[PDB]
């Protein structure tokens, strides 16, 4: 069977959805969000991590002298500096007061656990999602999860489901996301090759197995003082622990909609921001024939309380008259208020009870159960509640019904008002009629 | 490695017509966050290390 539906993008929210098959008695179906996956495309810029300055053992050239040799190593630094007199416990190490050289070398180098600890930039477009929904219609009750596109079907009882395209494109990732661990960042990392020492990318590497590393960080070398071997050098410091004690929060805490972000992979779930359309294919087996199924009439609709809280504060009590016992298929036409129950126990005692949700002082919706038809009026009240720890169930329709006591007043008022100015129109009208006629 | 943190002590709720008051009783410096759950969100953020409100 043919028919499409729409449902919101809540998780918790059970939607009702009604086939008003031809041939067969209604059925109305649970379309319920267990949970979404918003699931962003990442393409790896760099890697960023704390670096590892290599000072290696100077070479003290004792009355003799030595040159300078190019290294290709990242940040690469080599002075030489002459007329050095060193000392050691013992005494003066080299022979010469002023004929000699001592050989600095520096470098910068991809620190050890870069391979543990390390922040990776990404870029983020064409976010998919997938989510997890919940049928359970008639007899069978089954949860399964499908990729939300107008592109993918999954059996579900002999069912063919396919949730068409989310509403909207909204994604709560930027461009340029920075993940450290189970934290995702929307930060503008600088680009590959133009990092600034003492920020984020001071040093940069492709991969975590790149050969080639990139280094900034601003490298000096400088004469050690007299008598002594120590390699003076002066260095930025690394900016990947300035990020990492300047960060702040991460997505997690800003994300709109509610959104929870998670890592492994980079994702945001239950974001509760636009429609999922649904496509249903309903076989045979599932409906049942109106001659099995009891036929409804003399349905009025009373109400002994009502309350418009965000659960289902609204009590609605019916009554009809049955040719045999069996169960109907009960649904809201209208969004004013949503019912409970889908299905109801329908017996010989003519009378029963339904759960209502509203947000409207004078709720107008329509309830059907099986093929009957009535209309539901109520005065639904202000509740007890300031805050409540759940959700609304409702819609948040708050336009009062067309006879509510407000549009009852307002009514009144508009008729009377109507009732002059056309008073005064007929005889403004007969006047004028007159006044040609003469 | 996993490393056992203290849990904070549950705030004192007084519901207020759509105002939440909260008393907070932190032992050391805690950290407070909340965020709307709409489309525009409006996060926060402070350091708790005494009784405030
Ligand atoms: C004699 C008086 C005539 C003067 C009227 C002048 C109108 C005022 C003009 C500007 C007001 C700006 C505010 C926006 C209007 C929102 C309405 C709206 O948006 O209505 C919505 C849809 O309505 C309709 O479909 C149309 C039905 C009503 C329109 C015409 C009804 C006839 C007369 C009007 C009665 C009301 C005025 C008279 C009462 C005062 C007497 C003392 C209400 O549905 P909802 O819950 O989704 O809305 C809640 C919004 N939610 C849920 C998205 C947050
Ligand atoms: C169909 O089955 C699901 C999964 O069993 C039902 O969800 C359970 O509801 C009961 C209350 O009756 C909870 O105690 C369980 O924790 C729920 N299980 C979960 C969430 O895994 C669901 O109510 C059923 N829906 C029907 C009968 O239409
Ligand atoms: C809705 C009810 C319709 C009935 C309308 C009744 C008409 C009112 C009765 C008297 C109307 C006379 C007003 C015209 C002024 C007469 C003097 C003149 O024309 O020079
Ligand atoms: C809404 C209440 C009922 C409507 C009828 C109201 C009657 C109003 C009185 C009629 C106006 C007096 C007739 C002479 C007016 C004139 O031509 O100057
Ligand atoms: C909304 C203001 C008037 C516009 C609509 C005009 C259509 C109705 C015709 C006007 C009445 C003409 C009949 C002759 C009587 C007269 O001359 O007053
Ligand atoms: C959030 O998402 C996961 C999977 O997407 C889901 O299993 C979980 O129930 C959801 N949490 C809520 C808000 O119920």
């Amino acid at each position: 069977y043919e028919h499409t539906a729409t449902i919101p993008n809540v998780v918790g929210f059970p939607y009702k959805a009604h086939i008003e098959r031809n041939g067969f008695s209604p059925m109305t179906l649970q379309l319920e969000v267990l949970g979404t996956s918003l699931e962003p495309t990442l393409n790896l810029e760099y890697i960023t991590c704390e670096y590892k300055t290599v000072v290696p053992s100077p070479y003290i050239k004792c009355c003799g002298t030595s040159e300078c040799r190019s290294m290709e190593r990242p940040d690469y630094q080599c002075q030489v500096y002459t007329g050095v007199y060193p000392f050691m416990w013992g005494g003066a190490y080299c022979f010469c007061d002023t004929e000699n050289t001592q050989l600095s070398e520096a470098y910068v180098d991809r620190s050890d656990v870069c391979k543990h600890d390390h922040a990776a930039a990404y870029k983020a477009h064409t976010a998919a999602m997938k989510a997890t929904i919940r049928i359970s219609y008639g007899n069978l009750n089954q949860t399964t999860t499908a990729f939300v596109n107008g592109e993918h079907t999954v059996t579900v009882g002999g069912s063919r489901f396919t949730f068409g395209p989310i509403s909207t494109a909204w994604t709560p990732f930027d461009n340029k996301i920075v993940v450290y661990k189970n934290d995702v960042y929307n930060q503008d990392f600088p680009p590959y090759g133009s990092g600034q020492p003492g920020r984020f990318g001071d040093i940069q590497s492709r991969t975590v197995e790149s050969k080639d590393l990139y280094a900034n960080t601003a490298l000096k070398l400088s004469r050690p003082s007299s008598g002594t071997v120590h390699v003076p050098y002066t260095q930025t410091p690394s900016g990947f622990k300035y990020w990492l004690k300047e960060r702040g929060t991460s997505l997690n805490d800003k994300a709109p909609f509610g959104c929870v972000i998670k890592t492994n992979p980079v994702r945001a779930e239950n974001c509760a921001v636009g429609n999922i359309p649904v496509s249903m294919d309903i076989p045979d087996t599932a409906f049942t024939r109106v001659i099995d199924a009891p036929a409804v009439t003399n349905l009025e609709c009373q109400v002994a309380v009502c309350t418009h809280s965000s659960d289902f504060g609204g009590i609605a009590t019916l009554t009809f008259k049955t040719d045999k016992p069996g169960k109907c298929a009960v649904h809201s036409h209208s969004n004013v208020a949503t019912i409970q129950e889908a299905a109801v126990d329908i017996k010989t005692d003519g009378k029963i009870t339904l759960h209502f949700s509203t947000a409207s002082a004078s709720p107008a919706f329509k309830v059907s159960v099986c093929s009957a038809k009535t209309t539901c009026t109520a005065a639904c009240e202000p509740p007890k509640d300031h805050i409540v720890p759940y959700g609304a169930s409702h819609n948040n329709q708050v336009f009062p019904d067309m006879s509510g006591t407000a549009m009852t007043w307002v009514q009144r008022v508009a008729g009377g008002l109507g009732g002059l100015t056309l008073a005064a129109v007929a005889v403004l009208i007969l006047v004028t009629c007159v006044t040609m006629r003469r | 490695s996993t490393c056992r943190v203290p849990v904070a002590r549950a705030p004192g709720v007084t519901y207020g017509k759509r105002e939440l008051t909260v008393k907070l009783h932190p032992d050391h410096p805690t950290l407070l966050t909340y965020r709307s759950l709409g489309a525009d969100p409006r996060p926060y953020e402070e350091w708790i290390d005494r009784y405030v409100e």
